């Protein structure tokens, strides 16, 4: 309860309009001179907090009544939302597959004498992720108490409905912060295909650059003959204009919508830059932003319901909405990171077929793919660890099994950037288990 | 927590460091001295012949009203009226501050 | 331009607590730490620097 | 809630604005007032429930 109240309670006046008004004298506040109730207007317009209850004007014994209460309906939404996936209630790991094209061979009748059965290897690929973030909404509703509050069913139920919206809110809101998270981690493990751009915030020419940047990347990223170097794998794939997604800072994009005519004439248009989802900025540094295929995400619902629980003594429900996601990232479908300012030489070699096995013996090609920020070709080293016999790798990638170890090999792919007194050693790395074979042999000759 | 009467005997005010002494039949308590170690803080204004009592209980921390300003860190003493203030003197020092303070605003503080 | 200090309206029981928030409008200048204090009739009844 | 003069002058300098010059997907439900009488007050940008 309260008694000396003021109507301008957190108020930092600036000026008193009223009194603008009232020593008007040709000035702009003479337009509201002739109005008749300016003063009251003013006075208690502009919202007003607490409550003061006011007598009635004709007789100060009654007081006047509450007339309208409004309830907000406002909600808020995961703009990243559209990128989510289905629904997993049973199990918790998801397992994502992925196929890859395989080279060409020539017609060529005689040689099909004999290799009938020739046997050609699928080049799949896979990835897994899993349940994640799990956590709920805890709200308290009194219900008995509030009905103090209220006149009417219909206000009272729309309350308590509007305390449950606000859990959904929270629930998605937060969604939204970990999606958010899942780009920023991704792109803080090196593994957004990385583009460097000069600040864009700062010179209109780097705006331009940046814009003219993001074009030919999103034409490469959809261009439908595929590509093996838009994502961090190294396979063959590509997207639709349609399912790419532009994640950037509303004053970036604010900035580029003015000043680059292109955006502008362009800026209704998802066959521009794709679609386009403004936010607030990354909390990474340089990655101003991620032109992204909707794929990318590997976002499932798992459980989520509100539990309820009475309490009998306090005379309450208390609402537990979970939310527990299998919130992910997949290293398939293509994405790509603009990042302004330093920028490393190679950003993250990859090596392929990072899982593999062979038998004893037997042989297994590697290729290194180097996410240069340049097209300085800074050359990869091959090298094999875990070798507890003479077991080695060419100098193409080329992984020979000795005849008789097995110590799940790692396959590195080093790209030595910068002086050699600080040898930027990048490495891609991929493991090879070794198959029993017990192959006749020794040595050759 | 163990809780015992205690009698003000000069005006005790909320979150002011206070002491104790040996009075009629009973303990007596005030502000704390300037530039000493308390032994209790108040949480409540007990005027000078008012009764009330002592809650027994090894606090991490205490808030209290900051004499002056206090930076996170600073070691604190008893100051004027048993407001915290900082100093240097190890004798004096009965806790220090874990954050931000200006004069007049509460201080948490853990006791050493 | 403003600050707005986060429940306009509490009701604390005596000896409870109320964490309170500031939200400084300030435009460009990053101005910060924020002075709180409280003013009341019984001595004591103090807000710590957060 | 802009004035007509200003408005004119975002129209016809600034391009973007220009080419979209009934969008709603640039800016807001532009609606052009007599002008504000708070000096140096150019324009608000409300929600309509404000």
């Amino acid at each position: 309860t309260f008694n000396d109240v003021k109507t301008s309670l957190g108020i930092t006046e600036s000026y008193d309009i009223v009194n603008a008004i009232r020593n008007s004298q040709g000035d702009n506040f003479k337009s509201y001179v002739p109005l008749a109730t300016a003063n009251n207007v003013a006075e208690v317009g502009a919202g007003i907090l607490i409550n003061q209850t006011v007598q009635n004007d004709f007789i100060t014994s009654l007081v006047d009544r509450i007339g309208l209460v409004v309830i907000r309906q406002v909600s808020l939404n995961n703009p990243l939302k559209k990128f989510k996936k289905g629904q997993i209630p049973l199990g918790r790991t998801i397992e994502e597959i992925y196929t890859d094209i395989t080279k060409e061979k020539q017609y060529d009748a005689e040689e099909a004498e004999q290799k009938v059965f020739e046997r050609e290897m699928p080049n799949v690929k896979t990835l897994f992720h899993e349940r994640n973030r799990q956590g709920f909404y805890h709200q308290t509703i009194q219900d008995d108490s509030l009905k103090t509050a209220f006149v009417s069913w219909g206000n009272f139920e729309s309350f308590v409905s509007s305390i449950i919206n606000a859990i959904y809110n929270s629930a998605e809101v937060d969604e939204y912060e970990y999606m958010k998270l899942l780009v920023d981690n991704y792109y803080s493990k090196g593994l957004f295909t990385t583009v460097k751009i000069d600040e864009p915030t700062s010179s209109t020419g780097a705006l331009t650059e940046f814009v003219k940047k993001m074009r030919a990347t999103a034409r490469k990223l959809t261009l439908p003959q595929g590509s093996r170097d838009w994502n961090s794998m190294a396979v063959r794939t590509r997207s639709y204009m349609e399912d790419l997604h532009l994640i950037i800072d509303a004053d970036l994009e604010a900035e580029l919508d003015v000043d680059v005519l292109a955006k502008a004439f362009n800026m209704n248009r998802t066959d521009f830059l794709g679609n386009v989802t403004v936010i607030d900025g990354f909390a990474s540094t340089g990655l101003e932003a991620v032109l992204v295929d909707k794929d990318w995400f590997m976002v499932y619902d798992n459980l989520h319901k509100m539990e309820t629980v009475r309490n009998p003594r306090g005379l309450y429900w208390n609402y537990y909405y979970h939310v527990w996601q299998t919130l992910s990232v997949s290293r398939f479908a293509n994405a790509v990171a603009f990042v302004s300012g330093d920028v490393p030489a190679v950003t993250q070699v990859i090596v392929s077929p990072n899982i593999a096995a062979v038998k004893q013996g037997g042989q297994q090609q590697f290729t290194a793919y180097v996410r240069a920020t340049n097209a300085k070709d800074h050359k990869v080293v091959w090298s094999v660890e875990g070798g507890s016999t003479g077991t080695a790798i060419t100098g193409d990638g080329l992984l020979s099994v000795s005849g008789n170890e097995d110590n799940q090999l790692t396959v590195k792919a080093t790209v030595d950037i910068g002086t050699e007194d600080k040898p930027k050693l990048v490495v891609g790395e991929a493991v090879v288990s070794i198959r029993p074979n017990n192959a006749s042999g020794g040595a050759q000759a | 927590m163990v809780s015992f009467t205690a009698r003000a005997k000069s005006n005790v005010m909320a979150y002011r460091l206070l002491a104790y002494s040996q009075g009629d039949d009973i303990i007596e308590i005030s502000h704390a001295a300037e530039n000493t170690i308390p032994d209790y803080v108040a949480v409540k204004d007990v005027d000078k012949g008012d009764l009330t009592q002592v809650n027994m209980y090894p606090l991490a921390a205490w808030q209290v009203i900051a004499g002056s300003d206090i930076k996170v860190g600073d070691n604190l003493t008893t100051g004027k009226d048993g407001t915290a203030v900082p100093t240097d003197d190890p004798s004096t020092v009965f806790g220090y501050a874990v954050e931000e303070a200006q004069e007049g605003q509460l201080v948490t503080l853990v006791i050493s």
